[PDB]
């Protein structure tokens, strides 16, 4: 699809067999989701945003379906204000910015 | 990792 | 143009008679620039993201050209680590997400 930006680009994703809403975020290097359980091992990591740094759990090689498009990659879990799909998965679904 |  | 997302989508903007590098950020409601001494009236604002909130100065009706495409709107100035072009100006340049 083509998504305009008059409203936040929120979409439905499937992850760990659950549906969630997430924001397609070209300003994010990484995908970060609010607290939830994911299967498998995780490693502690830190990431930074506009307000400073937070601690997250890094899950690798996680399948995520985004508007019906398949990705498998790194998902960070922690105290983000909104679920965000970052460039690591945006690239996998062939997402570009156009103007 | 930068997440804006 | 078409901007792929393998790297941070950094582009050249012109604002207040300065050329600057800025990140096209679909996850940002607002445009937030690194500290700069713009003339004009402003008011204080708090904006939030990963890590918490920062204090910024809100300037209205500021012309901003983004890769040759003219825009005019609200710009926030504060201790962001990167210049961020948010949806308020992305909509004005006809920017879409496409996959």
């Amino acid at each position: 699809p083509q998504i305009t930006l008059w409203k936040r680009p929120l979409v439905t994703i499937r992850i760990g067999g659950q549906l969630k809403e997430a924001l397609l975020d070209t300003g994010a290097d990484d995908t970060v989701l609010e607290e939830m359980n994911l299967p498998g091992k995780w490693k502690p990591k830190m990431i930074g945003g506009i307000g400073g740094f937070i601690k997250v759990r890094q899950y690798d090689q996680i399948p995520v379906e985004i508007c019906g498009h398949k990705a498998i990659g790194t998902v960070l879990v922690g105290p983000t204000p909104v679920n965000i799909i970052g460039r690591n998965l945006l690239t996998q679904i062939g997402c570009t910015l156009n103007f | 990792a930068r997440v804006l």
